[PDB]
RNA sequence: GUGAACAGCCUCUAGUUGAUAGAAUAAUGUAGAUAAGGGAAGUCGGCAAAAUAGAUCCGUAACUUCGGGAUAAGGAUUGGC
RNA sequence: UGUACAACGGGGUAUUGUAAGCAGUAGAGUAGCCUUGUUGUUACGAUCUGCUGAGAUUAAGCCUUUGUUGUCUGAUUUGU
């Protein structure tokens, strides 16, 4: 390419997929491990004030609170949607594999879209309960 | 017979511009199209009408259009003709497009 | 001299100079590794030496356990992300450099390895290939 | 390795894997799969009763053709209540205008 | 040997073909070409990018569900060798693509069946409104007549 | 007009179209650019280039002549309707 | 002086990504009017949908041609 999509998008510089976060979206427990998170050096926040959406980790909370209030985190909000395009939709658009899509979509139409409707709504008001009267300074202490 | 003739051309000068650096592309298509003119008359004197100069120069220096339609017509020449009894004449034809068409003969009825 | 290696190795695109940091793929304790040493390479002025996927390197721990810094040890490149050929034809790639800590006999230190090993190293490697649940 | 040894050296002896399959006949022991048709793997075709699933795609096929939307000849055409030879001059008079 | 699909833009990946990238959960990309493989890695929607039969399926260009489509699966138990079966296979598989481009060709003509109001309308209209652009054109054809019949008539 | 702006970029009034030319597209140059994987292993020396950059909001250490350091460091954003 | 040569035209092969125009019970909402309405009309309105894998380009060092139109000159020198 030129300069700028070889500068954001080279390989070492690879973002998570959409498909990863849908089924970290899905199954409750997953979100509550991606909630609770163990002490790390090397991310920003020390492992906490993680966006589960945007696969990306916070510096403070407030940060996290004025990010969910922006306009790229409703971007992805509204990309992690429908149906996640796996290889099974390219086999069936080529005419293969075509009744197994049929039962993938049909039960992620039944069981697994309205669960995680439900965890990402739970998510929501959790997330909205708990950065409200947040100070914007932090205390460095990780215990 | 009759060497005053008209006939209606399309000439492809993209093919004819590739490569060209983009402060010569419009002055290397009027001696393209006089050497056009040579190959299909036999003449050495060409004269090109201002409004083919108009319609080449239309969008810039390097703005030429891939296909142009023209009008050549091989003439006489007047008192002291230099060494040259015939000259073409080259004039447009501003049609709709210039894609599918084939060369033909014009009628002279003047 | 290619101690621990059943059989041959045949040509890979080399990905990894002198001088850079792989992943550590085990539960060993480390979490990167820096490459001092290349073994079994060639010598030719200005030229350095480079490692493929399936060789053992001489590699030091910059980040991980405090036991493991400050000595040099034997590793084994087992993903690379420099794209390289299959003989049944496809070019592929990963998406990191990454290897594991072993002995000089080819043995591994750790118990279990993280994420896909190259089907190569695997071959060319029978103590990697017991100690990986996914192989490509 | 009494055959390998007889029969060459060691890298120099080539097995016949096909010599112990288990088939009904044994002029099929070396025979080989065609693998690919026209752009389509012969594995993906490749099951039993593929007959009686081309015997009933093909009666669903002549019951839908007895019906017949497989009419490719349909003119059906009811322009405006006009007639084909004012229709063809609309069409030529169209032209010369956009033209 | 096999033929693959492409990933982004589900076309045929014939050996030695395009590229493949391999994730870290042993998931295999395979990639028609750079321009599909690009686009993957710029994380562009295959289902918002027109040229692709993702996008073509989805909005309802092609048809999309049929008994000829069900056909071709991964075979997962394999069956041991039989010379007329795979003969059987092998016609059955001719028969099989005729009539599905016999269905294909059918959805087509369906799709497309008022392309011929729709421009008679639209040619009616042009013709209804400038009636001395039609009088321009009656000159011309006279001059066009009486010229050439004279000229005809040397 | 854009814009904080007598910045840069485009235009109106007025003025100019001067500076030896024509044809081709070898090597080496001068003036610029892009490059997989790695990331200073190059060199006397990160020279040169890349990276940063406007504005809004949050936040900011040692030290100090208490006035500063300070745009310290670090982070979330920016279109159209 | 003939599947001779060329200029155009046609057909393949390839690149990009859905033309202009017209239409719509599509469209956050804001106004105007009748009977303030179990989609009330109208007027604007970024964008969306259809005709439309469309439109454009394709040898300049791609392939092929039952088409159209033309051309097929002239100078110099050499002998055992
Ligand atoms: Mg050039
Ligand atoms: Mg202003
Ligand atoms: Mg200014
Ligand atoms: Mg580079
Ligand atoms: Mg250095
Ligand atoms: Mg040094
Ligand atoms: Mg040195
Ligand atoms: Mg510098
Ligand atoms: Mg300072
Ligand atoms: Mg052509
Ligand atoms: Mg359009
Ligand atoms: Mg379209």
């Amino acid at each position: 390419m030129g300069r700028y999509s070889v500068k954001r998008y080279k390989t070492k510089r690879r973002t998570r997929d959409l498909d990863l976060i849908y089924n970290d979206l899905s199954t409750k427990e997953s979100v509550q491990k991606l909630l609770n998170q163990p002490l790390d050096e090397t991310k920003p926040g020390l492992g906490q004030h993680y966006c589960i959406h945007c696969a990306k980790y916070m510096e403070t909370a407030i940060a996290l609170k004025t990010h969910l209030k922006g306009k790229v985190h409703k971007r992805r909000v509204k990309e992690l949607r429908g149906v996640p395009y796996t290889q099974e939709v390219s086999d069936a658009a080529a005419g293969y594999n075509l009744n197994k899509f049929l039962n993938r979509v049909q039960e992620i139409t039944q069981s697994v879209g309205p669960e995680k409707e439900s965890n990402e709504a739970l998510l929501k008001e959790h997330l909205d309960s708990t950065l409200a009267n947040v100070k914007t300074t932090e205390p460095t202490l990780p215990w | 017979l009759k060497d005053v003739v008209t006939r209606e051309y399309t000439i492809n000068l993209h093919k004819r511009l590739h490569g060209v650096s983009f402060k010569k592309r419009a002055p290397r298509a009027v001696k393209e199209i006089k050497k056009f003119a040579k190959l299909h008359m036999g003449t050495d004197d060409v004269r090109l009408a201002p409004e083919l100069n108009q319609a080449i120069w239309k969008r810039g220096v390097k703005g030429v259009e891939y296909r142009l339609r023209l009008r050549i017509s091989r003439k006489r020449n007047e008192e002291e003709d230099a060494k040259n009894p015939l000259f073409s004449y080259v004039e447009p034809v501003l049609v709709a497009s210039a894609k599918g068409l084939q060369t033909v003969v014009v009628e002279e009825d003047a | 001299s290619g101690n621990g290696a059943q059989g041959t190795k045949f040509r890979i695109s080399l990905g990894l100079p002198v001088g850079a940091i792989m992943n550590c793929a085990d539960n060993s304790g480390a979490r990167n590794l820096y490459i001092i040493a290349v073994k079994g390479s060639g010598s030719r002025l200005n030229r350095l030496p480079a490692a493929s996927l399936g060789d053992m390197v001489m590699a030091t721990v910059k980040k991980g356990k405090p036991e493991l810094r400050k000595k040099v040890m034997p590793a084994i490149v087992v993903r690379q992300a420099k794209s390289w050929r299959r003989r049944d034809g496809v070019f592929l790639y990963f998406e990191d450099n990454a290897g594991v800590i072993a002995n000089p006999k080819g043995e591994m230190k750790g118990s279990a390895i993280t994420g896909p090993v190259g089907k190569e190293c695997a071959d060319l490697w029978p103590r990697v290939a017991s100690n990986s649940g996914v192989v490509v | 390795r009494d055959i390998e040894a007889e029969n060459g050296g060691a890298g120099v002896f080539n097995v016949n894997l096909k010599d112990k399959y288990l088939l009904e006949d044994d002029e099929w022991k070396n025979d080989i799969m065609p693998e690919i048709l026209d752009g389509k793997n012969v594995y993906d075709f490749l099951d039993p009763e593929i007959a009686a699933k081309l015997q009933a795609l093909e009666e669903e096929e002549e019951k839908l053709e007895n019906e017949g939307f497989y009419n490719s000849d349909d003119e059906e055409e009811i322009y405006d209540g006009f007639e084909a030879s004012e229709v063809d001059d609309i069409k030529e008079k169209a032209a010369w205008i956009r033209n | 040997m096999r033929i693959y699909q492409c990933h982004f833009c589900s076309s045929p990946c014939y050996p030695g073909h395009g590229i493949m990238f391999v994730r870290n959960d042993a998931k295999e990309f395979r990639f028609c070409r750079s321009k599909c493989h690009k686009a993957f890695k710029q994380r562009r929607n295959p289902r918002k990018l027109k040229w692709t039969k993702a996008f073509r399926k989805a909005a309802g260009k092609e048809l999309a569900v049929d008994s000829t489509l069900t056909f071709a699966q991964r075979r997962n138990v394999p069956v041991r060798y039989n010379r007329e079966l795979v003969a059987t296979t092998l016609k059955a598989m001719a028969r099989i693509e005729e009539i599905r481009q016999k269905r294909e060709r059918a959805f087509y003509k369906n799709r497309m069946r008022g392309n011929k109001e729709k421009d008679f309308l639209r040619d009616k209209k042009l013709v209804e409104s400038n009636p001395e652009l039609l009088r321009i054109r009656e000159v011309e054809i006279a001059r066009k007549l009486a010229k050439e019949q004279e000229r005809a008539e040397s």
